[PDB]
RNA sequence: CCCCCGGGCUACACGCGCGCUACAAUGGGCGGGACAAUGGGAUCCGACCCCGAAAGGGGAAGGGAAUCCCCUAAACCCGCCCUCAGUUCGGAUCGCGGGCUGCAACUCGCCCGCGUGAAGCUGGAAUCCCUAGUACCCGCGUGUCAUCAUCGCGCGGCGAAUACGU
């Protein structure tokens, strides 16, 4: 029961769908600004562009790379939050109107609830999902370890975009909540710093695991 | 005006569902056979069971008893051309056991390739038994 | 005066007429403003907006669309949109914006199919049956 | 002002909502129990379907005529499941186009011409273009952007 | 009354041959002619089986006919006609004339 | 007592194929439409025959595409299997069948030891 | 008397279709009036004029 | 040796490979609104009209195919019912009836309607395919064909994530 006003919406100013802005937008991390774009776009849709180049993941919108990663079936090869999720037939994949509307009630509960930017919330949400120190084998005469490495902004990303994307999916795995609903969540809980975030509690534990390793 | 168990012929239906899915709890009625008695009998499908008057059980009653002399055409009932009368009929949960039963015990008694396959318990149309059908 | 051009996606061809009027838009004779679903109005629709009203209140657009999908007939329109702007307009300005914006608006794109070849040729080029023995 | 300047399920609401003063057009004997096409399974859940095919093949005839009796049921079908075994498209049932076209047909509203399906009349054209302008009167508040069409 | 001469052909060489004999034939005189017009090139396409057994990995040869076609218009005049239906065809080349 | 669609056997063997098609399940209809071959022609001969003097001795046949009519009811049929001929009595409960459903071709399965 | 080594006119089924060089009966191509086997076919396919063209 | 007539390769306590359908809301149903390409077509494709609830039946234009036909594809959008439940999830199995091809449908064929409503609540050890219009998802053509596609070979629709290494 959509009203037309919304249905059928035609936007004036080149805003983020034609409804929230950017230039108000700020970024604290000094890591993550120059792979963070937030230039002024209407449709956050690149036709497969720029994965071709090694670096032009930088050049595509974030929102976009939130859809990207939301368009997903689920834990296919890897358990996640201790079980399989197997669609395969019900799964939005090559599907990309129903992450866009996923997204867009997820930024309006956003805007409801908190009353400020859903993208500014997002944001917040990254810089405080994303992790600084992980694991690795490193071998030296002959034998084998497991040191402490940095990690690079652009995997930081895809770390906190893939770990929020799995908290709603898992939130959203056979329960009367929503795919849109599980997702404002996690972002808010997320953003607030609050241990019943799937992304925080992940950053959490990779960091103590490499606190404790290195 | 709510009955949360209602008494239709047999067998008791759940009230706070349709009627249109109340009456398959019945062993013969499907949702299609449901909403054509529904609509021949006047009865919204949509209107919560229970809401039921006594006026409508019997009109229901009776068009079960005999659906075809109230509408209801001959290509829609589950035992069209009775072995041994004609007269497209429609049975319920006691008849249509005994309908099964006995159209399977006069293959057996004729000793023909159905019956003796239902004898034996193995599928019967004509499927193939090598890698599938194990227990 | 009229001008037309055209625009090309993956198997869609668009047509596209421009003139003088009010500032009708249509595409396959139905207004621009309820066409559906909205991810395909906000791609026809974002040269019109960034064109502006000062330029689209003077002219009239029909286009004619055949093949190839809804997103691939609704980028189609847009580029052909675009480039009859341009040419109707012969401003500079205008075609920075649009190669700033989107450089494929005005040039193309080149990507079709790739054949299909023979271990599972339904699925594609590269995708085989499975082996788990 | 005209049909293809509003959108079709609004339409098709406001003619099945128009089309019950007409007498030729009335659902027959075997509509309360039947389904439309074997790619379906159970029965429609509206009592007052008929209307809405009738409209439908109304505007159908409109848009693409001159169009026969098997075009349609391409349109009206669709995908059938069929148990363990893969989804296949199927076609629809003729009987209710044949009765919808010959209703209207009797109420004047299309004719068939030797050879190529059915065509509307101008009094047909007439009653979908009245019923489009009022939809779009009363439109054009809620989207401004429609008064310069 | 015009006649209109369909050519088909696997060489393209032959085609050209014929149609440009026409061609002067049409030019010498002044007649209106159309063309010739080339329509879509049809192929018979055949996949099939290489190994004469089940073993093996499987491999598959795709062999194709191509047929070219080519229309003509000439506008049926008595000394075209005289001067055209005096033409050796090659035996790689199908014509066939007719008159509106 | 018993009775075809509310018709007794009696009644049966006065009715003409085109009435007793009416009856019939439509697979037997469109068999009986269509018509008999000259195989199923020369059993009935046999049949009508042995039912009434002249043939008495045991009617064999390899036809088992045979539908099972009211004049058979009360005779005894030798049908081919593969390897012998299947004697076969036939009742009023078998209209409507073929002659094949009562020669059975195959043994029911008594297993054993799977192997190595 | 001398009629039991014939066989019958069929018009459908696989022994309704032998091979024009070979004699074979299941394998026949079929296609534009090719009464031919997939094993003669693709050794004179060059001599129709088939070629390979990928 | 080779030609007919009937059976079998379709038999089933079990072990295995490659797949289809599912275990639901990233959905099921009802009614409306859209949008392809490759290929094929003489007793062959068959528009158009009339019968029938459906499967299907009776006439019949045009087409030897840039002219006519197969052919208004599905996923997708809108509104209404269902709201976490062996369920309006899931379809196995079986009864009655109606049909088409074929000289012949029991063994042993495909389709339609009304009923019936079995396991299945995301899966151990282990293992597989994929770097761009590619993979996942969706449906059509053709070969085999009198009738029969969960197959092979191809066609398009929607359309990613990661690495530019060892
Ligand atoms: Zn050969």
């Amino acid at each position: 029961a959509k009203p037309l006003t919304e249905r059928f919406f035609i936007p004036k100013e080149v805003k983020v769908m034609g409804r929230w802005s950017v230039e108000d937008v700020t970024v604290e991390d000094p890591s993550l600004k120059p792979y963070i774009n937030l230039d002024a776009r209407i449709l956050p849709h690149s036709h497969g562009r720029y994965a071709k180049k090694p670096f032009g993941k930088a050049n595509v919108h974030i929102v976009e790379r939130l859809i990207n990663k939301v368009m997903r079936s689920g834990a296919s090869h890897y358990k996640a939050g201790g079980h399989f999720m197997r669609r395969e037939h019900r799964s939005i994949m090559s599907k990309k109107m129903k992450a866009y509307e996923v997204v867009k009630e997820a930024f309006m509960i956003i805007e409801r609830r908190t009353k400020q930017n859903p993208i500014q919330v997002l944001v917040k949400a990254i810089e405080n999902s994303a992790p600084r120190e992980d694991t690795t084998t490193i071998a030296f005469g002959g034998i084998r370890y497991h040191m402490s490495v940095d990690v690079s902004p652009l995997r930081r990303l895809d770390i906190a975009l893939k770990n929020i994307a799995l908290g709603a999916s898992i939130k959203c795995y056979r329960n009367k909540t929503t795919y849109a609903q599980a997702l404002a969540e996690e972002i808010i809980a997320a953003a607030n710093k609050d241990p019943k975030s799937f992304a925080y509690s992940k950053k959490e534990e990779i960091e103590r695991i490499a606190q404790s390793s290195r | 005006n709510f009955r949360h168990i209602v008494r239709v012929a047999g067998v008791d239906i759940d009230g706070h569902k349709q009627v249109r899915w109340a009456l398959t709890g019945i062993k013969g009625i499907g949702i299609n056979f449901a909403t054509m008695v529904l609509r021949v009998a006047g009865i919204d499908p949509f209107m919560k069971a229970g809401y039921l008057t006594d006026e409508q059980v019997k009109k229901i009653e009776e068009i079960l008893a005999d659906p075809v002399a109230h509408g209801i055409p001959a290509w829609a009932v589950n035992r069209p051309k009775d072995y041994e009368t004609g007269k497209d009929m429609h049975l319920i949960t006691a008849k249509l056991v005994m309908a099964w039963r006995e159209d399977v015990n006069r293959l057996r008694r004729i000793r023909a390739y159905r019956g003796i396959r239902h004898e034996l318990g193995l599928p019967v149309r004509g499927q193939r038994t090598r890698s599938n059908f194990r227990h | 005066r009229v001008i037309q051009t055209a625009g090309k996606r993956k198997t869609a061809v668009a047509r596209a007429t421009i003139r003088e009027g009010k500032g009708r838009v249509r595409i396959n004779h139905k207004p621009v403003e309820i066409i559906e679903p909205e991810i395909a109005r906000f791609t026809i629709m974002e040269p019109l907006i960034l064109a502006g009203e000062e330029i689209v209140s003077r002219v009239d657009i029909d286009v004619k669309v055949e093949g190839g999908g809804f997103m691939g007939q609704a980028e189609a329109a847009r580029v052909a949109i675009a480039r009859a702007l341009v040419e109707w307009t012969n401003d500079m300005n205008l075609k920075e914006k649009f190669m700033k914006y989107d450089r494929t608006m005005l040039v193309g794109d080149s990507r079709r199919t790739e054949p299909h070849k023979p271990n599972r040729s339904t699925k594609g080029p590269r995708a085989k049956r499975q082996k788990s023995y | 002002a005209t049909v293809y300047d509003v959108p079709g399920d609004l339409l098709v609401e406001r003619v099945a909502k128009a089309l019950k003063e007409v007498p030729e057009i009335k659902p027959p004997e075997w509509a309360p129990f039947v389904k439309t096409g074997r790619h379906k399974e159970r029965l429609p859940e509206q009592e007052d379907w008929w209307y809405y095919r009738v409209a439908s093949v109304f505007r159908k005839v409109y848009i693409d005529g001159p169009v026969g009796i098997e075009r349609l049921r391409t349109w009206y079908g669709g995908r059938k499941n069929r148990g363990h075994a893969p989804e296949h498209f199927y076609k629809a049932g003729g009987s209710i186009i044949r009765k919808a076209l010959q209703q209207l047909e009797a109420a004047g509203f299309v004719q068939k011409v030797p050879g190529e399906g059915r065509i509307v009349t101008p009094k047909g054209q007439s009653f979908l273009d009245k019923i489009a302008t009022e939809l779009k009167k009363e439109l054009e508040e809620q989207i401004p952007e429609l008064k310069k069409y | 009354q015009k006649a209109r001469i369909k050519l088909a052909s696997t060489n393209i060489k032959a085609l050209n041959e014929v149609t440009d004999q026409i061609k002067q034939i049409a030019e010498r005189t002044g007649v209106r002619m159309s063309g010739p017009i080339p329509l879509p090139t049809k192929r018979i396409r055949i996949t099939t089986r290489k190994s004469p057994d089940g073993e093996g990995s499987a491999t598959f040869d795709r062999f194709e006919l191509r047929v070219h076609k080519r229309l003509v218009d000439i506008e049926a005049d008595e000394r075209a006609m005289r001067q055209i239906m005096r033409i050796r065809v090659p035996e790689d080349v199908t014509i066939e004339i007719e008159l509106i | 007592e018993f009775r075809y669609r509310g018709y007794t056997l009696d009644e049966l063997l006065n009715m003409s194929l085109e009435e007793f098609a009416k009856l019939l399940p439509s697979r037997q209809r469109r068999s009986l439409k269509r018509g008999l071959s000259p195989e199923q022609k020369k059993l009935l001969r046999k049949i009508r025959l042995a039912k009434k003097g002249k043939y008495n001795k045991p009617i064999r046949t390899h036809s088992r595409d045979m539908i099972v009519l009211p004049e058979m009811v009360g005779m005894t049929i030798h049908v081919y299997n593969g390897k012998e001929f299947v004697p076969v009595e036939i009742k009023e409960e078998m209209i409507g069948h073929y002659l094949g459903e009562f020669a059975m071709t195959r043994k029911v399965v008594q297993h054993g030891s799977p192997g190595v | 008397k001398a009629d039991y080594n014939k066989r019958k006119p069929r018009k459908f089924g696989k022994g309704a279709r032998r091979c024009m060089r070979c004699g074979q009966y299941g394998p026949i191509i079929r296609i534009h009036g090719l009464m031919l086997c997939r094993h003669c076919f693709r050794e004179v396919a060059p001599k129709l004029g088939f070629k390979k063209y990928e």
